[PDB]
């Protein structure tokens, strides 16, 4: 019944916390505002 | 939890903010992302298969097209265009939109939306608003300060991205008491202005 088969990224993605967006496992900083990842 | 970050673009003044704060929720959880001049709201909606997310990015400021942040579109999932009825320059404007919108967000579904419909001297009506059939878009009009339609972009988004063309919306969300009156017959007679220029050439 839920939708979550569909969004099963890569182990180690993590979301912003200041803006949401969702970034890669590599990335240390977020792609879109630029916050460090904590 | 399934989210979509969703950026609601459009001219200055068309209402965009007034539009995304209609969600309670999403206001008193809203987060301001300084680099960018954005408020990103989160917006839960419950449906028959569960809540969806769409965090909307409001901007701040007034901007042109073109003139929002680099950082601004990135990793959205979907969109919202916005103008205003009254305003037939903010129509005019769409297609700028579409383009800045399109330039980052390469593949992704987008609403149109004509706001502030319960004001009755309307300029732009169903037979002008022609952009979302040339683009093959979905288009509605709403009045953010009735809550006229406030779920029909949001539903019909939801659809595309989880695939799903039968989902419903449980429940609305809680949303601000309107400030202004959406006239029933003005919703009906407009509702049906806009199947008659569909089923037209
Ligand atoms: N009558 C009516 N006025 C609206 C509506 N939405 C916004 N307004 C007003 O239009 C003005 C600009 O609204 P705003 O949300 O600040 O537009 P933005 O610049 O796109 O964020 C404000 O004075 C709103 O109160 C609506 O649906 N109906
Ligand atoms: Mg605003
Ligand atoms: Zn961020």
């Amino acid at each position: 019944s839920g939708f979550g088969d569909k969004f099963k990224p890569a182990i180690g993605t993590w979301d912003c916390d200041t803006c949401l967006v969702q970034n890669k496992p590599e990335a240390v900083k977020c792609v879109a505002c630029e916050t460090p990842k904590p | 939890q399934v989210q979509f970050k969703l950026v609601l673009v459009g001219d200055g003044g068309t209402g965009k903010t007034t539009f995304v704060k209609r969600h309670l929720t999403g206001e008193s959880e809203k987060k301001y992302v300084a680099t960018l001049g954005v408020e990103v709201h989160p917006l839960v909606f419950h449906t028959n298969r569960g809540p969806i997310k769409f965090n909307v990015w409001d901007t701040a400021g007034q901007e042109k097209f073109g003139g929002l942040r680099d950082g601004y579109y990135i990793q959205a999932q979907c969109a919202i265009i916005m103008f205003d009825v009254t305003s037939r320059v903010t129509y005019k404007n769409v297609p700028n939109w579409h383009r800045d919108l399109v330039r980052v967000c390469e593949n992704i579904p987008i609403v149109l939306c004509g706001n502030k419909v319960d004001i009755k001297d309307r300029k732009v009506k169903a037979k002008s608003i022609v952009f979302h059939r040339k683009k093959n878009l979905q288009y509605y009009d709403i009045s953010a300060k009735s809550n006229y339609n406030f779920e029909k972009p949001f539903l019909w988004l939801a659809r595309k991205l989880i695939g799903d063309p039968n989902l419903e919306f449980v429940a609305m969300p809680a949303l601000a008491p309107p400030e202004v009156v959406m006239d029933p017959a003005l919703a009906a007679q407009y509702e049906h202005d806009l199947e008659v220029a569909q089923t037209t050439a």
